[PDB]
């Protein structure tokens, strides 16, 4: 009965048109609340995007432990509930929501699975078995990616001025924000290091250290507000030269917070028009990241005025793509509502129309699975202009189809056919969309296609394919993919403009030595993370034009990728937030789907003691019925109680 | 200009890290 | 409407195929997605075929206009010159010259010939076994890891002290102790060229064909920068040379001597590290066992009590065993047993549970499995002979 109902409702919600999904979700939530399955109710409420219902369920929850585990789940998803000062353990619940102690937990997992030994970029390169500023940039990027969230390294934590000066031009920003991402996730004691670097005589280095502070605070939530202070102090008056590091660091630091103070600090710097078009685009991007999913009238209006005011040739010039991108990030997943914005953009300008319209439309219908919407996108794809709208449209099919386990593979087939029958821009874009549709999820057709098309004659298609393959391998350090990337490095040994992408893919594959995942979804394959999808869409829309953005001077978007960095975790906790090493078995997925057979049975049993670093698509269940798990699904941090029935 | 910004950042980030230290001390005392 | 939906789905697939490309695999053709006809026409009209020859001699090698004696295999020998795109230094007196037709001069230097049999030995797909799947031989794992991985991972810690790491290991022990298991673990964990060889694969029907492919194997390893070779079942060709009176084992002794000379002879053996897996380390030639060729002989003795308990744990990690395990009792109950015996015991416990139609394997099932695998099969055991061997 319960299993039948809940499973059928979930599957149909994933596989049903728009009008019925909401009603089915309502009745699913009602059944869960009736049977008193509060974590399930919370998951359904979040996937509904019903913060009011989320608060109602969370407050109705009068169990301290279950409430704290709900706080863990909501923190991992990304939300900062403003709980009133009368609840079960207000302070503990609030700090769990803020996601503090994540540094300690990550370090604890590293110690349990010893990975604290730093890995220098040359270690992953393994050049002893197989330039200049470009190589310095690539090495810094891969070093940061591999040593992210550890607060440890061997290049920058050791003598770091040498690395900074070996890097050139924007390599200064690259290295500084790489250090920031190394100290990511609650190394806020690292404000000391980043401050004693930003006390610098070099503008690029100082701004990169400001971006480092922002990225370190990214994901983190500290009531002391450790970002707004630095960011405002630097961005209040100097709005002429670059400002990109500051604005981007603020946006990455706060993201899903949606704090009116940061919104109203970021809006005027965009609306002033005294800051370069790059700053305007990055400011719209930061506003979108701060407000990923709001229907925020202020952000929408300011973006519309910016688009109107910017000259026709300015809109033609790149980096204008980030303004409609910011508007879409604001209208992330809100669905139909955007009609007003769509009409406004349609009446704004003729040629920039296709681009902005398609971008906002796809970014608003992300995950909807609207087949008619994807058909509109495919008709736009068929109509060849004789291109930017083409690329964002292919990205749109990916973004909208990454919601169903069947539609995803079918969109992979559609992407293969798109590359087969495509035009230059279509082919250039397809790898980015095909990376979006599968992130941190190695798949032996995605990897094969991307590897095949990396060698492709089109240099930009090669760039996108290599970065896409690194993306697919993100946080899943795999022998096959590492060997493939090393082989590609050998292939494009001489080509620096492509070897940089190859090295970036290597580092992004060995992300955190292998601890994290850039996949937007989490939990049990249907929970979109607005912040993570915003970051991924930022990076991929920037890559849509790869030469002049990433290979130029705008890899702060690569650093914005951090908005989607979340761990693959199974740490278990005591009722009073203490470690509980408990035997747990792991596996991918197995069951008999009769009526509504739950796909919770796991056959690839692999007994482990928590912490456990599970991979993509693996469900870890308890080894024995000695502890009951408050959460039905064991993902991320968990609180396990002692089964009063029997050990 | 640059020196004024640097001194402002120095004093105010010292204040910020001090506040963070108080937060962590409160957490540990609770623990 | 279900059947209508499947019928439409298959009709749609049929139309997609009929309009894109359906079936071309008889003559090994490819799907038409990666069909660059525009490029292949220019390829056939701009890249002329090149017949592979060998530069025999360089007459008048001095700066004066030289002449190269090529030997187009089985076709003819010629005196030729270089293409103006090819630098003189790029070609030596033994490289595969790769000359065009029609005034055989359009040169492309070409690597040494490798027998397809020899080249189909590199381990492309790495085994799914890890060092955590091997239990009860901690010291053996440490020594093998040192020799094969550590120089290939952190050479600085060796060049700092000026040490030449041992380059050569002989994993020897009774049938089933983790020899091939550890070889697979090394292949999985190693970032280098792993080349597996089977002693039986060096037995060839024509005199000088075993030694020929040994030479080809070692020179391919030399062409590669960091290579681990793994001769499994080395007993096949590696045997003490005996005069006899009818010339027995002359060919296998010749190929073994070629391997000996390649491991340590009048030449720097290169950055090749060799493994020798065997369960009869008493036939191997003394020259083969010399520590200039097998530096780090490792014994995979039958696991002790702790090793047997660890192996039982490893093999029962993923099983559906019940609460109380007493794998220590099982280990003491099956002494002088192999990891193969232990895995068979675990498997037979699982099969006893399955036969009883249970989903939980219990201590009684494990004891029945021990009785079946250790006691009943005691007469088929290889340890009593191969411990002497
Ligand atoms: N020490 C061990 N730890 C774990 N499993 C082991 C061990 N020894 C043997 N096994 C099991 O036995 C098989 C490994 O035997 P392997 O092929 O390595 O034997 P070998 O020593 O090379 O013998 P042979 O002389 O028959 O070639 C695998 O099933 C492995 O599970
Ligand atoms: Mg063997």
């Amino acid at each position: 009965a319960y299993a039948k109902v809940c499973l059928y409702l979930t599957s149909c919600v994933n596989y049903v048109p728009e009008p019925e999904n909401s009603a089915l979700l309502r009745c699913a939530l009602g059944v869960f609340r009736k049977f008193s399955r509060f974590p399930e109710a919370l998951r359904l409420a979040l996937m509904l995007n019903d913060m009011e219902l989320v608060e109602d369920i969370f407050t109705s929850c009068k169990d301290v432990v279950v409430q704290k585990q709900m706080a863990f789940m909501l923190g991992r998803h990304g939300v900062f509930l403003e709980l009133s000062e009368d609840v079960e353990e207000y302070e503990d619940l609030t700090e769990i929501m803020s996601n503090v102690q994540l540094n300690s937990n990550f370090l604890a997992l590293a110690r349990e699975l010893d990975i604290m030994e730093p890995k220098v970029p040359d270690d992953i390169y393994k050049t002893h078995l197989e330039d200049s500023a470009r190589m310095n940039l690539a090495s810094s990027f891969v070093n940061g990616f591999v040593n992210a969230a550890f607060g440890q390294d061997k290049l920058l934590t050791d003598d770091g001025n040498k690395w900074l000066y070996k890097n050139k031009d924007h390599g200064m920003l690259s290295a500084a924000a790489s250090l920031g991402m190394i100290l990511l996730w609650d190394v806020d004691g690292g404000l000391t290091q980043i401050d004693k670097y930003l006390y610098s005589s070099e503008d690029y280095i100082k701004s990169g250290a400001l971006l480092a502070c922002g990225i370190v605070n990214s994901g983190v939530r500290n009531e002391c507000d450790p970002a707004l202070a630095l960011l405002s102090d630097y961005v209040l008056h100097n709005s002429n030269t670059m400002r990109l590091g500051s604005i981007f660091g603020l946006g990455l630091a706060y993201a899903g917070s949606n704090r009116e103070d940061v919104l109203t600090l970021l809006l005027p710097v965009m609306g002033d028009s005294k800051s370069s078009m790059e700053v305007a685009g990055v400011t719209a991007l930061a506003c979108g990241m701060i407000a990923v999913g709001s229907c925020n009238g202020d952000v929408t209006s300011t973006i519309l005025q910016t688009i109107m005011e910017k000259s026709e040739t300015e809109l033609k010039d790149t980096y204008a793509r980030w303004l409609p991108l910011g508007l879409g990030l604001n209208h992330l997943g809100k669905g139909e509502a955007i009609e007003a914005i769509l009409a406004a953009l349609e009446v704004v300008s003729e040629p920039f129309r296709s681009f902005a319209n398609t971008l906002v439309d796809v970014c608003a219908y992300a995950g909807s699975g609207n087949v008619l919407k994807v058909q509109q996108l495919l008709h736009i794809c068929s109509e060849h202009f004789d291109g930017a709208h083409q690329g964002v449209a292919v990205l749109g099919i990916a973004l909208i189809a990454m919601g169903e386990e069947i539609g995803a593979e079918m969109a992979l087939r559609t992407f293969g056919h798109l590359l087969r029958y495509g035009e230059p821009t279509l082919r250039r874009a397809v790898p980015l969309a095909l990376a979006l549709i599968s992130v941190s999820n190695p798949r032996l057709n995605i990897l094969d296609t991307l590897s095949k098309f990396s060698h492709d004659a089109d240099p930009e298609v090669s760039y996108n394919s290599i970065f896409a393959m690194g993306m697919v391998g993100s946080g899943t350090n795999n022998a096959r993919l590492a060997a493939m990337l090393r082989q590609l490095a050998q292939y494009h040994a001489k080509d620096p403009n492509n070897l940089f992408m190859v090295r970036l893919a290597q580092g992004l594959t060995h992300l955190g030595k292998g601890t994290l995942t850039l996949c937007p979804y989490h939990s049990d394959r249907q929970l979109m993370s607005q912040v993570a999808v915003a970051g991924l869409l930022t990076v991929l829309v920037s890559f849509l034009d790869v030469r002049n953005i990433i290979l130029g001077k705008s890899h702060y978007v690569l650093y914005g990728l951090v908005a989607a960095m979340q761990p693959r975790m199974l740490v278990t906790f005591d009722e009073e937030l203490r470690p509980l090493p408990v035997s747990v078995r792991v596996g991918q997925a197995v069951d008999v789907v009769g009526q509504a057979g739950k796909p919770k049975t796991i056959t690839g049993f692999q007994t482990h003691t928590t912490p456990v670093l599970l991979a993509h698509g693996e469900r870890a269940e308890l080894a024995t019925e000695e502890f009951l798990p408050v959460t039905p699904i064991l993902e991320g941090f968990v609180i396990l109680r002692k089964n009063p029935n029997y050990d | 200009l640059r020196q004024t910004e640097n001194r402002a950042t120095r004093c105010k980030v010292e204040r910020l890290q001090l506040l963070l230290q108080q937060k962590r001390l409160r957490r540990k005392a609770r623990r | 409407q279900i059947k209508q939906v499947e019928d439409d789905i298959q009709q749609l697939l049929k139309k997609i195929n009929e309009l894109t490309g359906i079936k071309e695999s008889d003559t090994g053709l490819a799907p038409p997605a990666l069909w660059d006809l525009a490029a292949d026409k220019q390829t056939l009209q701009s890249e002329q075929p090149l017949q592979v020859a060998r530069c025999t001699k360089i007459i008048n090698a001095d700066s004066e206009d030289p002449k190269y004696i090529i030997n187009v295999k089985q076709f003819a020998k010629f005196v030729v010159d270089l293409s103006d795109q090819v630098a003189p230094t790029d070609i030596e007196e033994g490289m595969r010259v790769g000359v065009d037709r029609n005034k055989y001069q359009i040169h492309i230097p070409l690597p040494p010939k490798i027998d397809p049999t020899v080249t189909m030995m590199q381990v492309e797909e790495k085994p799914d076994v890890t060092y955590s799947d091997v239990g009860g031989c901690k010291e053996q794992i440490e020594k093998l890891r040192e020799v094969v991985e550590t120089p290939l991972l952190h050479p600085e810690r060796f060049v700092n002290l000026g040490i030449e790491p041992p380059k050569g290991v002989l994993l020897f022990g009774p049938p089933g102790t983790g020899k091939t298991l550890c070889a697979r673990a090394v292949a999985n964990r190693t970032d280098a060229c792993f080349i597996r060889v089977i002693g039986s694969e060096l037995v060839q029907k024509y005199v000088g064909e075993g030694a020929r492919m040994v030479r080809e194997l070692f020179e391919m390893a030399r062409t590669k920068k960091a290579c681990l070779i793994f001769f499994d079942e080395i007993d096949a060709i590696g045997g003490a040379r005996f005069d006899d009176g009818a010339g027995g084992d002359n060919e296998v002794q010749r190929t073994m001597l070629e391997l000996i000379n390649q491991l340590d002879g009048f030449d720097p053996r290169g950055n090749i590290k060799v493994l020798m897996a065997t369960n009869r380390p008493d036939t191997l030639d003394p020259a083969l066992m010399r520590p200039g060729r097998l530096d780090r002989k490792i014994e995979f003795s039958l696991p002790d009590l702790e090793g047997r308990t660890h192996i039982f744990k490893i093999h029962a990690r993923s099983m559906s065993v019940e609460r109380d395990i007493r794998f220590e009792l099982l280990a003491r109950l099956c002494p002088n047993s192999t990891g193969a015996e232990i895995r068979s015991v675990c498997t037979e416990a699982g099969m006893f549970a399955i036969r009883a139609r249970r989903k939980i394997a219990t201590e009684k099932d494990f004891l029945e499995a021990v009785n079946k695998v250790i006691k009943s099969y005691a007469k088929f055991s290889a340890t009593p002979r191969y411990m002497t061997y």
